[PDB]
């Protein structure tokens, strides 16, 4: 689900405080052959890397039901990715480039998590909030390992909700209630039969329910 | 393959009957226990020191289960209920298993007339890169391993 | 969507009657707390064992909020009207909020009776970095999640 | 707001204590080629990164009233930016370099704080101090990425209060009082309408509040 | 602006009554201490558990004041003159004063008779780097925030 | 072993979700030169570290038996070593690359372990669980070393249980019993032959091994 | 060679009489231990004083034995046995065996009346890497070495 | 203040030990191409660092007096920086540049601290000491920072007491006494004047100064 | 200049009367300390509570100064001749001078009727690179700061 | 030299008589050690505080040298036989020599009645790297430095 | 004795379990211009480091004796240094590279330490086991200083004791036993000859020896 948080980044960046000019949204990564090219100014939001929130991580047999109130499936809480994203503005004069930097961070801080109504379909399926976090905290070694220059930068950290899927299957819905065997330990009376619950107990049962 | 082959990765889970629990981000250490009596005595005859340390009575302990805050307040509920008085509904029977790669219940640990004792929010700290975390102390007269 | 299915953000408040608060740096733990009481009988006739815990009386606390260093005086002002006994208008009823995305209220913690009884300013250095901070220790005789 | 303390440095260093010359002040980046093209002595005021100074952020739904004395908005606490510049002094001669680095050093000294009327529109219309940090407290890893030469330097910090406003509004202010509805819980004796606030008491209560 | 807006930077400031002590390196933390009694009774009637806490006195303490040691021995004096009784000439005012940007005083600790009650030099090393400093315990009976 | 899990997540990534189109799995150095000459949208998988579990090492006389149920060779448990992956998604557009690297997040993400049933021989012959983690937890200097540029990528941790074979052999199994001889420790009275087993001891012995 | 001349190296086994475990992670310290008593006197006639350290009697102790958690279940059933007082067949002798290069026994640990007190398992994480260790705390009466 | 302290340095190396030879005192930075210009031998003294002594700073109203021995100005301690220099020989020889380290060493040793009597105007208008370490306490990356090859180097440090005077006016002094005014706290008793000081209190307080 | 403008460095000595030692690697912190005496009252008529902290003895302790290990046995000569009983000899009078960047004395701690108590030699490894520390404990009955 | 200029490099070694030990990896602190006792006193007449501190005892303590576990068991027969209570042979007079640069014995620790009390094997693990190290408590009545 | 371990090392490569192929094992630096020469399938052993296991080192006088049972010399127990060796496998695919590791590892397993006998006589005169880990710990930073390329890569570690020669000269045995001289501390009665051991306790002690 990167292919949605790109889109949702785009489409805020492009929607939001910075109308006044139609700027350039790129993922490309801000090289040298990349910044000797460019003629307008951008704003680069490269991918920097990805790693698991470990620490919102949880475990456990999620049940699923169907709209008979009874659960059909067994599965496992979404698992949250941190995706980091290299913010940075490009344009020719330097006062300019921090003027487009302001805007960008102006643009994205108001929006501490992001509701499922502004996701796209793939992600706001989850119907799961989406944490977008700017700055908040070794970039020179980073920005060395692209080839390209120090500049000043944005470190955008978005916890994507990536699912888990084993998708084991319940048994079928006990119907008919329980019946309870008893006897000796040692076998000295014969196992019973024993009966099963009641009609009127299940049809209790089912009426407290709802 | 042998039972001792296999190893057991945490993909643990809970079970508390009456209260409506799914997912937990940690469970503290559970304790099988035993008190040990020590008693040193002579010989009558000879004088020789023999020290002889048997066997007690089991322990109960308090297992604790953290999870992420929400809106959920099924800790909230059941410390209500056990703070009023009403054990009657307030003591329930929990359990914790430790599942396979397949997710096939390995281990199991059955809490007897286990009860939520303490509730503790997480520190709320501004700029903190962390989620709100509820920390559940839940006691128990017995813990039977399974 | 499920009250289990909306995590919580560090995103958080406190209000106050009477006291004019409008943001903390920090909360401390908050906890709801109870007391267990063991206590080991032996069945009478046979002889095994039988251990119980069984509630107790609930715990009052001490929530503390911290709050960066200014000209204004509300916590001093308390703590004056603390020490003087009037304590018809130094006891007040608190409350702390912790909100989800969208500013909606999801937790709130009430303070009973709340009342603040300890006051302590940040350690000074000269080739400090970060402003002050103030600590506030507010007792409470009961805390009532809602 | 980044520009904005470009121009409050700018606006120092020019108008500090180095009046004897006409000293020019650029922020662009230290590299090679930059150096290899200057023939006056400058001062480089180069933006190295941006950081959110967690340590100084408060949460809380702050009011915001109108001239009524009553609330009509709730914000939110600004949030603190740590903007870092290095500063270096470029002149032919090392001693010259030195003489300048320590006059920039004097004028930048006694600013630890910076007055809101002094800033300009943007920065000024927050009303808060903008503490100033010279030479506080890893530069040879920074000039490496930044494609420079090792020299000596300044990391002037700079603590820009972002506000995080989310404009939430707030309800109506209540001018008939407060009514109270009493009754038994279960429903025995029918709940009464009863009444509200007396208008001398609500009287009293506006008059109380000047 | 408002009190609350303007934050406090750790410039500060110490002024003793008799001795000259102009800088400081840091100061302790200085707190404004009550004490608080829990009381648990029960309801005669019906039963029900209240626990009432409410105060007790204003607390004594004592800040540390750790200044680069010099040729000068005001602290020295000041303890010389505590050790040999005369205390009508010992207890001094004191006050800490923490300023705004503009150097304007904010916050003034007054200190009700203090004397300094331990002087305490840091420890020399043949191969240490910073400056030697020296460490003063003063005990307040009162410490009043204005 | 190594050459069975490279098998293996070949096989997992051509038969995962990666099935719309028939992309190439490469094990090869993504090094400038290599990303210079690929014409087609490609995953590299390149191996980066080996390094030996030790938190997961058991040390024992580990008994093995024949048929028979007697024991007759004597081994150690085998030590797991961790493989480390740098899996990256090549293309032409990076869009096309976050969609190739969510769906090889998506068909990894299922599989925490390893069944035996599927792996090959050397691995399939262990019946061991084989883990597998995605992305649990510098990146900057292995790119750097490696000679490529930095790009987003996963840290693919395979724990494969190598064999410490000491085939340690043991004994003839015990048929007569034991006999004890007893005496005096001074020598005073000549020490006694002492028999041995009765036969319906040894018979009973040996029938309650069933 | 010497028997100071060749080294040992941390390649350990344990073997415990009817409880099948081959292999482990770890084993706790194993000390051999005896009681001093300090007796001090005064010569009567010249008053020197003498200081006597004299023997007591030899110390019983625990070694926490760690494993992979997996299904086997063999400590599991020690304490089960142990815990309903079947000591007959609870108590059994253990050895500790450390061995030489090519897996020689060089040191042998023999336990008398050894029986299992406390099983304790991991802190079962969401996120955590590595296996589940099980901690088992055996407690003796004579620790010999041979 | 840094000017003085390159002076200061180079008396001191000129004036030191050094004496059989008049070797050059330079603070060009020791790159490849500063070093294969060079062919005297000659000491390399470059500045490498400004840092704040954070431990060394005091924080307090500082009272200023003149000739009539009363407060006219408030000051703050003055702010102590560390200035760090990297030391080299340079010689045709190795054996030549080891001992002209060994000199150069010899020298810097007894420094502790400069004392104010032979400093320049602006170093030697603080009256304070200067304390300086020659070998106190990542020189590899330092080195590689300029672009030149690691070599035998001298660490020395120098603690500048830089001026942070803020130069507060004090109001004028007190000469007619203190005056009192008592009365009822609600009123009651109309106020009083309370007279003042009697001019002997105060001719005995003027004499008394001495 | 001014006596609090010149600051001191970490440039110290040693002397003790009867025992030559010239230098010392390190010496612990000097402490002149007394006693405070806290007492609480109730005024009689009105009922306000009044604290009054006041004076008590000088404390004296003893500061510690170890040296690198060498072939010299001063404290070694000095603790045997304590040990005998010989304190007529044994109480030596010790000064601790703190010196200026011109090496003159600043400021002396004298040290009335001291004498070494405990000696500790370093712990002793094979592959340590530091030299061997020896760690002396003087006793003093009285610290006078000069 | 001077004996104050030649320093003491940690080169040192060990004997016991009757217990075979050529080399150790580390030796624990040996302390000399005498009691203090201090005692406070009025003058009758003048009222002026005077307090004494005067020698103890002579303290018996306990080194702990450690070793490389191997094949020999000399420490091993050590405390078995003290552990019979055959101190005739167990009590043994030990030495500790440390060495200059010339390997020539500078100082000397003579340890009088010296019985072994305590072994302890270093933990064992399955993943370790470091050799297996035997700690041993040696407890000496008197102890003369020479 | 490195010279010692780098034969025994080339000895279990080429004699290990590498049985089907004549693999060529060389301790040239892996370096590009190295990797861009070799045209057939090798081993490279490079040894990069040497530091002392200073855990494992014991100091004390050990005793050495000749045939006559008593000592004549006093030598020091031997210091043991970790050699580390970087081993990597070379060939035309990544696949067979990886089944050579593969192979690598698996003869270089079941071997923690090295039996005397086995090693050549420099190192087998010392009689002392010599371990071997090849389970291993920072490695891009070894290979880019080294100047190759990352590679997987085997940390092999090598425990090779050196003994040191202080050999102390023993004194001559005592064959006379030991006379003891006894009198007055002031020197009131003369100091006597105080006579020997008789001949027949010397005997007994000369007996008692076997």
């Amino acid at each position: 689900m990167i292919h949605e948080v790109d889109e949702v980044l785009k489409a805020l960046l492009k929607g939001g405080a910075l109308t006044d000019s139609g700027i350039d949204v790129a993922f490309e990564a801000p090289t040298r052959d990349w910044a000797a090219r460019r003629n307008a100014p951008v704003v680069n939001a490269y991918l920097y890397d990805i790693r698991e929130d470990v620490g919102r991580r949880h475990r456990g047999q999620v049940a699923v039901r169907d709209q008979d109130d009874i659960v059909v499936k067994r599965r496992q809480p979404p698992r949250w990715f941190r995706l980091s994203y290299l913010v940075t503005a490009w344009t020719k004069t330097p006062q300019d480039e921090h003027r487009l930097l302001s805007a960008v961070l102006a643009t994205l801080l108001p929006r501490e998590q992001l509701p499922p109504y502004e996701l796209p379909g793939a992600l706001g399926a989850m119907n799961l909030p989406v944490p977008m976090t700017v700055a908040g905290v070794s970039l020179a070694e980073i920005w060395s390992a692209l080839g390209g220059e120090l500049k000043p930068s944005l470190d955008l950290v978005v916890t994507a909700p990536f699912p888990a899927y084993p998708e084991y299957d319940a048994g079928p819905p006990v119907t008919e209630g329980a019946t309870v065997r008893i006897g000796g330990v040692e076998g000295d009376p014969p196992m019973s039969e024993g009966r099963s619950h009641r009609p009127h107990q299940v049809a209790a049962a089912r009426a407290a329910r709802k | 393959p042998k039972p001792e082959d296999v190893l057991v990765a945490p993909n643990f889970g809970i079970q508390i009957d009456g209260v409506m629990v799914e997912y937990l981000n940690s469970v503290s250490n559970l304790q099988i226990e035993q008190d040990v009596i020590r008693y040193q005595q002579n010989q009558g005859t000879t004088g020789r020191n023999n020290v002889t340390l048997m066997p007690g009575v089991a322990k109960d302990g308090s297992v604790q289960v953290e999870r992420g805050m929400s809106q959920s307040s099924v800790f909230t509920q059941w410390i209500n209920d056990s703070m009023a008085g009403r054990m009657a509904t307030a003591r329930k029977n929990a359990t914790i298993i430790v599942m396979d790669y397949e997710d096939n219940p390995v281990k199991r640990w059955n809490l007897r007339n286990a009860w939520c004792s303490k509730v503790v929010a997480g520190t709320l700290k501004a700029g903190d890169t962390n989620a709100l975390t509820e920390t559940i102390t839940i006691v128990f007269e017995e813990l039977v391993v399974e």
